[PDB]
């Protein structure tokens, strides 16, 4: 089955995420 | 709109029952128009670059998604109303704390301001978070005044798992959309024949996001 990550929209994995 | 009531009496039950929730006329015309102007200023000043994929391989990203994007933190000069949008999104999510499935939402991405520049661009069928990168809720705000989808296309079609109908979301002015980011909601942006703008943030589930970060930091 296709690797769906090749179609998924990029988000940064490094740095921080914004904390709520 | 009062965040507590909208979150608890509408967004929560709608998300738990359907995995998709539409809030029309979220911010009102004046604020929506100011957002549109800030977005068009970003476009006009060269800020957008090609949309990218989680895992890049042999194929051009443009064979997959034809949008151009930029990332907004909310405090940039000329992006104040986008920041207000983002804070209003955050307020709804905070009032949903602990009531959206079993998720525990502690953070989110920056805002992705995205433009499909007409010309038949779109996004092939896909899942936002297929392999557990932490994203649990996709939140999108549309700001296309005068959009006529029967002519300009650009419909977001979602195929919610297990349902007898798919969900067609026109990218209507001042519309806010939430949906579960995982494999329950494969979706596609049908070809757009006019300039189509949307702003997306993805909210993170704390535990899944921690595991995803551990994977990245260890290779």
């Amino acid at each position: 089955e296709l690797d769906l990550e090749t179609l998924a929209p990029y988000i940064p994995m490094d740095g921080e995420d914004f904390q709520l | 709109l009062p965040a507590l009531k909208l979150a608890l009496e509408y967004i929560v039950p709608c998300m738990n029952k359907h995995g998709i929730c539409v809030v029309d006329d979220f911010l009102g015309k004046e604020t929506g128009q100011q957002i549109g102007d800030e977005v068009r200023a970003l476009h006009d000043t060269g800020k957008f670059t090609d949309g990218q994929l989680v895992s890049q391989k042999s194929d051009s990203s443009k064979d997959i998604r034809g949008d151009k994007i930029t990332w907004i933190e909310g405090k940039e000069p000329g992006c104040e109303t986008i920041g207000l949008l983002m804070s209003s999104m955050d307020d709804l999510i905070r009032h949903c704390n602990g009531k959206l499935g079993s998720y525990k939402i502690n953070g989110r991405t920056k805002a992705m301001v995205a433009c499909y520049p007409g010309n038949g661009t779109g996004y092939v069928r896909h899942v936002d978070n297929p392999n557990g990168d932490g994203r649990c809720v996709t939140c999108i705000y549309y700001l296309n005044k005068d959009w006529d989808a029967k002519v300009s296309g650009g419909i977001l079609r979602i195929f919610p798992e297990g349902k007898a109908q798919f969900a067609d979301i026109e990218p209507k002015f001042d519309r806010l959309l939430f949906f579960w980011s995982d494999r329950r909601n494969p979706h596609e942006v049908q070809p757009a024949y006019a300039t189509r703008y949307a702003i997306t943030v993805w909210y993170f589930d704390a535990d899944e996001r921690a595991r995803a970060k551990v994977k990245y930091l260890t290779g």
